[PDB]
């Protein structure tokens, strides 16, 4: 626990992390990379179009 | 009649076993986390989308 | 406990995906699995071990439709080519189960058998009754109406043709062949000298070659 | 149901990279073309975007994977070949993935950028051929028999 | 009738005004809806 | 669990009264031999979870 | 085990009898009547215009419609055959024998 708890206390208490703020400058955009894994295809309901 | 096949997973340290079959196989595929390589005996039937390499020689699946 | 041991037994409703083989339906055997694992922790930080080789069936309620013949749990280590120091662990509990087929035997197979028996009855009904086509067409209509029952009761899967579906298609083709052959017989029965001339091969076969075996008058 | 199903843990690394793999069960609108039923194929899509942030705040892109030290964008839906069970009636023919930015909407609209994963799927007609189509055709072709009666 | 829609609600909160030149040119903010006063706008004729 | 978590009624002797209402869907194995002239024996098993 | 949690149980039992009036009115009595129609073919003449086979086979068609009606109402377990399913199968077989 020692280094894990120390790191959490360093990142979120000592550094005062704010989840409401973006990790970027105000005029800068954050690059989000997306991928999708299809675990399984359940159904295509024709009448309900879903 | 016997044979020596490899059977280690992916990039683990190599291991070997005794195949009573006439082929050894390497089986490669890729899920969302990375590439898996499975080595063993025979020539199994694989699902579509899986690379398969069967070979009839000692220590031939690597 | 005072030693730090934690036991946690939460309930859950597990909805799992399972390859269903309908080749032998309603006499099919299924093998359905539940793969469990730590989603965000790999084997190097959290090790999961099975409590027993088998899942616990002591508090298992008897199922209405299935009998669980076999059950086991297997732990799997998965290594990737990129990282040879961190395994990924899972525990897969599989259950091999057998369907009880009585419902589909009673509600699908038996009426199909009765219609198949009715199919051949039209060939003992004389043509002078004026009821051959009524009988055959009505058997076909009963089969068509029973198709509603079957589409209601049988799964709509295209992975394979169910055995019971093969029996259905066989019975359907059987009735249709009966209707075609009955039309041929009825057409033969109203052949007249004014319209047709008896071929010599028909006289050679159907008068002497076969009826000599039977007991009537040429 | 806009959101992912299970809000799992994120993994953070010393470089500051954040990895997150939430699983989700999604019900989306796939318009159905019935023209060639039961020999039809459908084109469904899963359109992912942020309604909380715009193109000025975040930039959507595909994942960049590596092979032999060379990077490539993952332009497809990942399906694990070993663990995937095919749907009982739908086979998958194409699995493309795209980043779409349309200029019609204003730039301050969160709907400007999106990442779309498409499934082009062909129906397996075996159930309908066996249970409906063949009996229907064979009964319909018996209408020619009244000319022999 | 089942519909999927996007509402468009515009109003003025005098308490949430600031001088952009006193805050390094920030002229717009994206604040979680639970943190600000919302009008209590609801669909009155919902069936469910 | 129960449908509504209402108030308890505490008395001076410390004895607590609680009457929560509940909608319950319980498992009843249906004996089908004499359907529709059948009778069923349904059960509601209550126990402490912890 | 006394230390385990869920072993002392309070069990409330409900022994409930089904009121079968809906099935009597809408399924059983009409099926009985329609099946008893088939007994009348023994009084029709055995010639053209008597219509024995028409009556019997159309009764069977009606019984198949009744199979569809009950198919949406019977439970789908397999320890026992329901009484209504047994009776409908019996009526079917009786109609088959009448046709024979
Ligand atoms: C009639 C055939 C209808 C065509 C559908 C068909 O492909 O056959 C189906 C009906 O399988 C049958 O042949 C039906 C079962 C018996 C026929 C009933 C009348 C006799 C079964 O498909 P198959 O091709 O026979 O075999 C399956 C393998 N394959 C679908 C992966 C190729
Ligand atoms: C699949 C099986 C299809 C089975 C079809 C058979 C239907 C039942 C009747 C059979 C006997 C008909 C008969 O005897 O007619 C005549 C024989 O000539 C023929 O038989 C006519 C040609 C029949 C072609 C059959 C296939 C195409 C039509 C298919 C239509 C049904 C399709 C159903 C599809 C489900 C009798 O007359 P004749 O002896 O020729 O003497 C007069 C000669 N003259 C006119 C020159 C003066
Ligand atoms: C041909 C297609 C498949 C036939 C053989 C299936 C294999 C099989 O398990 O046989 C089964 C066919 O079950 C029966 O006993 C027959 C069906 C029930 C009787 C008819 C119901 C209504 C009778 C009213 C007129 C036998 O299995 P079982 O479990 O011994 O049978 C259930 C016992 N029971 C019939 C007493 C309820």
């Amino acid at each position: 626990l020692n280094e894990e708890e120390r790191l959490i206390r360093h990142l979120f208490e000592e550094k005062a992390y704010n989840k409401e703020l973006r990790p970027a400058a105000h005029k800068e955009s954050v690059e989000i990379s997306l991928a999708l894994t299809l675990s399984n295809l359940i159904s295509l309901k024709e009448v309900e179009e879903t | 009649g016997s044979m020596i096949c490899y059977n280690q997973q992916s990039s683990q340290p190599p291991t070997t076993k005794t195949c009573s079959e006439t082929s050894c196989y390497k089986k490669t595929w890729r899920d969302h986390r990375g590439t898996i390589i499975e080595r063993g005996c025979g020539c199994p039937k694989v699902k579509p989308g899986i690379k398969l390499h069967c070979c009839r020689t000692d220590k031939c699946n690597n | 406990d005072y030693t730090g041991h934690i036991t946690w037994t939460p309930p859950a409703i597990f909805k799992s995906y399972c390859e269903i083989i309908v080749t032998h339906f309603p006499f099919d055997e299924q093998n359905c699995s539940m793969k469990l694992g730590t989603w965000t922790y790999d084997g190097s930080v959290v090790v999961i071990n099975p409590e027993s080789d088998q899942p616990d069936l002591s508090n298992f309620m008897e199922s209405g439709e299935w009998v669980i013949k076999e059950s086991r749990g297997w732990k799997h280590w998965v290594f990737y080519a990129c990282c040879p120091s961190t395994p990924y662990l899972d525990i897969t509990y599989h259950f091999v189960m057998q369907r009880l087929p009585l419902y589909f035997i009673v509600n699908v197979i038996i009426p199909c058998l009765l219609f198949s028996f009715l199919t051949g009855l039209v060939f003992y009904l004389p043509t002078d009754s004026g009821e051959k086509m009524t009988l055959s067409i009505s058997v076909l209509l009963s089969l068509t109406v029973f198709l509603l029952v079957i589409v209601e009761l049988i799964p709509s899967t295209s992975s394979a043709v169910p055995l019971i579906g093969k029996y259905m298609l066989f019975t359907m083709v059987f009735v249709i062949a009966s209707i075609i052959i009955t039309v041929i017989v009825i057409n033969t029965h109203h052949r007249s000298p004014s319209t047709h001339v008896m071929p010599e091969w028909v006289r050679k076969v159907f008068i002497d070659t076969i009826p000599n075996i039977m007991f009537f008058s040429t | 149901s806009f959101q992912i199903s299970y809000s799992c843990n994120v993994l953070i690394y010393p470089s500051g990279s954040v990895y997150w793999l939430p699983p989700a069960i999604f019900r989306s609108s796939c318009p159905i073309s019935v023209t060639y039923f039961p020999f039809d194929w459908q084109n469904c899509s899963l359109k992912f975007s942020s309604l909380k942030y715009t193109t000025k705040e975040i930039t959507l892109s595909l994942k960049q994977a590596e092979e032999d030290g060379r990077s490539y964008p993952v332009e497809w839906i990942i399906i694990d070949p070993e663990g995937f069970t095919e749907n009982g009636e739908w086979e998958i023919v194409h699995r493309p993935a795209r980043v779409n930015v349309d200029p019609s909407v204003p730039l301050d609209s969160p709907n400007r950028q999106d990442v779309t994963f498409y499934l082009i799927i062909r129906r397996k007609p075996l159930f309908y051929v066996i249970n409906i189509l063949v009996p229907c055709v064979l009964i319909s072709f018996m209408i020619n028999l009244v000319f022999y009666l | 009738m089942s519909t999927k829609v996007y509402l468009d609600l515009e109003w003025t909160d005098y308490r949430l005004s600031w001088d952009p030149e006193e805050h390094e040119g920030i002229d717009s903010l994206r604040i979680s809806a639970e943190s600000v006063w919302l009008p209590d706008v609801v669909l009155l004729n919902n069936n469910d | 669990e129960v449908a509504l978590y209402c108030n308890v009624l505490v008395s001076p002797d410390g004895c607590v009264y609680w009457l929560p209402p509940a909608i319950f869907r319980s498992s009843c194995p249906v004996s089908v031999t004499f359907f529709p002239f059948d009778w069923q024996n349904c059960s509601l098993i209550f126990q402490s979870q912890t | 085990p006394a230390e385990e949690a869920g072993h002392q149980k309070v069990v409330f039992y409900l022994l409930i009898q089904r009121k079968p009036l809906f099935y009597v009115i809408n399924i059983i009595a009409p099926c009985v009547l329609i099946s008893s129609v088939a007994i009348l073919i023994y009084f029709l003449p055995a010639k053209a215009g008597g219509q024995k086979c028409t009556v019997a086979i159309n009764v069977l068609l009606a019984q198949t419609v009744f199979l569809f009606l009950v198919a949406k109402k019977v439970p789908e377990t397999s320890q026992a055959v329901p009484l209504i399913s047994k009776y409908l199968t019996f009526l079917l077989v009786v109609t088959i024998l009448i046709v024979v």
